[PDB]
RNA sequence: ACUCGUGAGAGACUGCCGGGGUCAACUCGGAGGAAGGUGGGGAUGACGUCAAGUCAUCAUGCCCCUUAUGUCCAGGGCUUCACACAUGCUACAAUGGCCGGUACAAAGGGCUGCGAUGCCGUGAGGUGGAGCGAAUCCUUUCAAAGCCGGUCUCAGUUCGGAUCGGGGUCUGCAACUCGACCCCGUGAAGUCGGAGUCGCUAGUAAUCGCAGAUCAGCAACGCUGCGGUGAAUACGUUCCCG
RNA sequence: AGGGGAUUGAAAAUCCCCG
RNA sequence: UUUUCU
């Protein structure tokens, strides 16, 4: 966990991002190669292509989601078994 | 009262006798009173390495570097003494802290 | 309600 | 052992009591090397028995000890393809340990709760004649005289 | 993997080190620059054999003894060659650079350079056999010379397989601590590759 | 005034003899509330049984490094220079008992490519 | 050592953290000391050599 | 004798007692025996109904205890695996959580081990 | 004065006595002595072997790429997992666990580092900067196992800590894939381990902490060292191995 | 018979486990 | 005692 006292971590880039698509209303889908940015209220209905390393995955924000960060949900490796 | 106290480094032992011998000399020349080449402990910094590249972890090779000190404590600085220990040229491998 | 959990953290 | 005997070391004699016999037992008893954990333990083994037979420790003890201090012994060697086991004499020393370790080891498998207790049920049960680790000596010295055809290699 | 440095292993000993200073804030510093002055060095210079380098540091003012087989060419008379090097050393800028050049007396006592001799007629055409024997003769000429031992391996005719062939006269006592014995290590450039050489020069012992 | 040192595996000791009774004074303790172990007590006394003049010196002692045990060794080597020191002729007795001779045992230099000093890593030839 | 990794590790990082060691000499990653800021072989080497002032072997 | 819905055992001293109960462990009876005022030393056997009354009282009201603590794990649980988190895909598989190793070990989480 | 610190020096040589020795080497005992017979341990690897290892430390012959097999960056991977091996660590409990009181080390480390008293926390730690380039200051006056006392009563347990949930702290631009540490809860396998097999001959084995290098942080239970407490056995070459 | 351990320089043979 | 091949 990032420390209390730092308050939670978004990269500058999909801040802005967010804040023109949130505020000129317009749900969109952002394209983001920021794993780390946790996930904040103002996030809330917006919807996601976040870097896999291999491609961009959807992301849908829904409240549950909130206090994790992006990569969360684009998950890494592919394992189907033997 | 003033104590000078010269502080002598090196890597190798016989020059921290060759400075311990000369400024003792410029001391006692001068006439004020030296305490004299008093040890200190050695300081010993090791690294063990391997001796390979690639593999063979277990065969190694220690290095060592040794550091020795004496003090020299001046009683009495006589401005005459003080003004030859500032001029006292020393060996490539003497420390020498004046303070 | 994880929005609030997250506020009381942060705020 | 190519070159010869090794030698042997001195035993120092036990403070409250003067037999190396009780020093010995605490370095039969003695694990991970707390001495000192060895030392409490046997001397408590010891007053517990005084308590329980009412009489010397000491004595009791060299008494247990002698009960299950066998004199002969079965060695083990492959001869022809065919592995016998022999008879062989046991010189004193060898005889006082074999009994001493047995002792103990069949001290630690008692019931007992604690180790002070066990030790000293196990010497005193020895002293009778009773316990598990006088059976052993009497084990060995069976299958000793079962085999007595073999010492005829007197090996 | 065999035998140590012999030059390591009697250093604390009978042997001394290549440079004296002593810092302990600035220390990685210079030996920054050290193996930087050491490859300037090694570089410009192999017309004259270059026996050591022995450099020597108190605060600002620096001083490199080089130890060569012929100073003539490592400085024209009108100081050409001084004047590159001394240009160098200040591109390292250890600041101020006093720099001497030492000519090694006896020139076949020096395993540093017997090597580099051996090395040379090796690099140009020269039959292998014939350089060991060479070297070897001449050192063992010179007074102090116990015994030589040069050891040259590689492709050595070029041939395709890796022939060692090894040469000694006299007295090598590697294992004695009080013996002094001179290593010197050289690889010669060659068509085929690189052949190495080195050479042990035992010259009597060190009582102390 | 009297002085001896011990030596036993980093442990050194200074004992003072002084003439009194039986009194041993470790670092402002008891010889029972320093060292409360039978076996310790028993190693620190022997040299005065040995030589028979138990009681007659109350003993000064300064104990440093070591541990209990390596402490309690070099006191009792301690102990048997300093009767060496007040009366000569005893030396036969001592040392016949081994009390002067100081222990040439210390702790072995852990060696590289095995775990402590001389137990090897495991070995499979698998 | 590619000479791209060599002179990239001397430049100045955008991130304090992104600063690593890389011996002086050979400009080895791995196994740096800092003392020196020679890597475990070079260092064994110049040792030997006896260019490294108050170094030597060492036994005990 | 009988607390919020555990039965304690026979005789033990209170503070390994009440361990029995799911929300507790010893620290929170180191804590919750001194706020109440009884002794840890104390019996199972010599506890009585106003002794058990207070406590009950006690941590029923300042402690999360037994089946609504189990529902509220298995919630939490259940919710991070809904909404399809890393942690969920892993309580899925029934692998490690924690960024563990999962090439030799973690046996815990697999279970038993069956053999190809 | 005693240590201790580091310089110089003495001291172990079969030198002195007894016996075997071909009157030779050498061996069995004794004395003196701190030590007795290469006192203990290191550093020290002969000629060569194995086409052993490494063109990724470096250097390099030849061949290949040169619009990429160079190079710059973000993200990912090197941490995946039905498995199988290998070296380690914690265990399976009473010679033990947990709470309280108390005694003893050695070595080391420190500049944009080591950081004290004090204050805020339950605790990681926060606030603060004494004082030190360090036989001085800091790592607390340094330890842990030890000892004294209390409790637990042989049980899947006050054994065991894996796992999982919640809650945090610190480092860093950034702890999702992938950091460590602390708090609360959770509380699994495991009852000494088949065939087989490994280490070790005295301060050794066994067990107990401590420091270091690399390092912003750490996968450190690793590696290199330091000291504490400290055993058993060796009859002897038939057998296995070199 | 087959799978996994174990002896083996590597295989057979042998020895333990397994479905 | 028993020990096949590479
Ligand atoms: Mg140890
Ligand atoms: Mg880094
Ligand atoms: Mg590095
Ligand atoms: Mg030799
Ligand atoms: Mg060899
Ligand atoms: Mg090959
Ligand atoms: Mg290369
Ligand atoms: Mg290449
Ligand atoms: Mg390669
Ligand atoms: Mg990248
Ligand atoms: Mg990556
Ligand atoms: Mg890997
Ligand atoms: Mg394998
Ligand atoms: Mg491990
Ligand atoms: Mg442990
Ligand atoms: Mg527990
Ligand atoms: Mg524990
Ligand atoms: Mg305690
Ligand atoms: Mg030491
Ligand atoms: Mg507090
Ligand atoms: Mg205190
Ligand atoms: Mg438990
Ligand atoms: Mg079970
Ligand atoms: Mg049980
Ligand atoms: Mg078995
Ligand atoms: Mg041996
Ligand atoms: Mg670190
Ligand atoms: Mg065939
Ligand atoms: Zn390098």
């Amino acid at each position: 966990p990032r420390s209390l006292k730092k308050g939670p971590f978004v990269d500058d880039h999909l801040l802005k991002k967010v804040d023109v698509q949130n505020e000129k209303n317009t749900k969109q889908v952002i394209k983001t190669w920021s794993r780390r940015s946790t996930i904040i209220p103002d996030f809330i209905g917006h919807t996601f292509a976040v870097h896999d390393g291999r491609k961009h995955v959807p992301v849908f924000v829904t409240e549950a989601m909130v206090g994790h960060k992006l990569g969360e949900f684009a998950p890494t490796r592919t394992f189907k078994g033997h | 009262g003033q104590k000078i106290r010269i502080r002598l480094k090196a890597y190798d032992h016989e020059a921290i006798d060759a400075s311990a011998r000369k400024i003792v000399e410029t001391v006692t020349r001068t006439g004020a009173s030296v305490v004299g080449p008093v040890p200190l402990p050695t300081e010993k910094n090791v690294y063990c390495v391997i001796r390979s590249p690639h593999k063979y972890k277990d065969s190694r090779e220690h290095f060592e570097m040794r550091t020795h000190k004496r003090l020299i404590d001046i009683l009495d600085p006589t401005p005459k003494t003080v003004d030859a220990l500032m001029r006292i040229d020393l060996p490539a491998s003497v420390d020498v802290n004046i303070q | 309600g994880r929005v609030a959990r997250f506020e009381k953290r942060y705020g | 052992p190519r070159k010869g005997p090794a030698p042997k070391r001195p035993l120092v004699n036990d403070p409250v009591y003067g037999s190396q016999l009780v020093t010995q037992l605490v370095n039969k008893v003695l694990l991970e090397g707390k001495k000192s954990l060895a030392e409490r333990i046997v001397y408590g083994a010891l007053e517990q028995a005084r308590e329980k037979t009412g009489t010397d420790p000491v004595v009791t003890l060299k008494r247990a000890l002698d009960n299950v201090k066998p004199a002969l012994e079965v060695r083990s060697r492959r001869v022809g393809g065919a592995t016998y086991q022999v008879p062989v004499e046991v010189r004193p020393d060898r005889s006082t340990t074999l009994a001493l370790r047995w002792l103990v080891n069949f001290s630690r498998q008692r019931r007992e709760k604690t180790m002070v207790e066990r030790l000293a049920n196990e010497i005193l049960d020895a002293s009778n004649g009773l316990g598990a680790s006088v059976k052993r000596r009497e084990d060995t010295h069976k299958m000793a005289e079962a085999n007595r055809a073999f010492a005829h290699y007197r090996w | 993997g065999q035998k140590i440095n012999p030059h390591g292993f009697r250093l604390g000993i009978t042997t001394e080190w290549k440079s004296r200073w002593y810092a302990d804030k600035q220390y990685k510093d210079y030996v920054k620059e050290d193996v930087a002055i050491r490859k300037l060095l090694a570089t410009g210079l192999e017309r004259a054999g270059i026996a050591d380098v022995e450099i020597e540091r108190t605060r600002d003012r620096v001083r490199v003894d080089i130890h060569t087989a012929r100073p003539g060419i490592v400085i024209g008379r009108r100081g050409t060659e001084a004047d590159r090097i001394r240009a160098d050393l200040e591109k390292l800028t250890g600041k101020q650079v006093q720099l001497n050049i030492l000519e090694v007396k006896n020139p076949e006592s020096q395993a540093q350079l017997v090597a580099q001799g051996v090395a040379e007629q090796l690099s140009n055409r020269v039959a292998f056999r014939r350089a060991m024997r060479k070297a070897i003769q001449s050192a063992m000429r010179q007074p102090n010379v116990k015994g030589i031992r040069v050891q040259c391996s590689g492709r050595l005719g070029g041939a395709e397989m890796s022939r060692s062939e090894f040469y000694r006269e006299g007295r090598v006592p590697l294992h004695t601590l009080r013996a002094d014995i001179d290593y010197g290590l050289y690889e010669a450039k060659t068509t085929f590759g690189r052949i190495g050489v080195k050479v042990w020069i035992y010259k009597g012992d060190i009582v102390g | 005034p009297i002085q001896t040192v011990g030596r036993r595996k980093e442990a050194v000791v200074r004992v003072r003899l002084v003439p009194g009774t039986g009194q041993f004074n470790l670092d402002g303790r008891t010889l029972e509330n320093y060292f409360p172990n039978k076996v310790h007590q028993q190693l620190i006394k022997a040299p005065l049984v040995t030589v028979d003049r138990v009681d007659q010196f109350d003993i000064y002692a300064h104990l440093d490094g070591g541990g209990p045990s390596g402490q309690a060794g070099a006191l009792r080597l301690a102990i048997a220079r300093a009767l060496i020191l007040v009366q000569p002729e005893d030396r036969p007795a001592l040392k016949k008992a081994g009390f002067l001779t100081r222990d040439p045992r210390a702790i072995e230099r852990k060696k590289y490519g095995l775990k402590k000093a001389r137990k090897a890593p495991q070995y499979s030839k698998r | 050592a590619k000479k791209a990794l060599v002179h990239k590790a001397n430049k100045k990082p955008k991130f304090a953290v992104r600063a690593y060691t890389r011996c002086n000499k050979c400009g080895r990653p791995h196994s740096v000391y800092r003392k020196f800021g020679l890597c475990r072989i070079c260092l064994r080497e110049m040792a030997h050599a006896g260019e490294l002032p108050g170094v030597q072997k060492s036994s005990w | 004798a009988r607390l919020v819905g555990v039965d304690l055992p026979r005789d033990k001293r209170m503070e390994i007692a009440l361990t029995y109960i799911y929300g507790i462990g010893r620290t929170r009876s180191n804590e919750i025996l001194a706020a109440t005022g009884i002794d840890k030393n104390m019996r199972t056997k010599d506890l009585t109904d106003d002794q058990v009354t207070v406590l009950r009282d006690y941590i029923e009201g300042n402690l999360k205890v037994e089946g609504d603590l189990r529902r509220e794990v298995q919630a939490d649980i259940r919710r991070k695996i809904e909404i399809g988190c890393y942690q969920g895909l892993r309580h899925r598989r029934g692998l490690p959580v924690r960024g563990q190793r999962t090439k030799t070990n973690a046996r815990t989480r697999k279970g038993p081990k069956r053999t190809i």
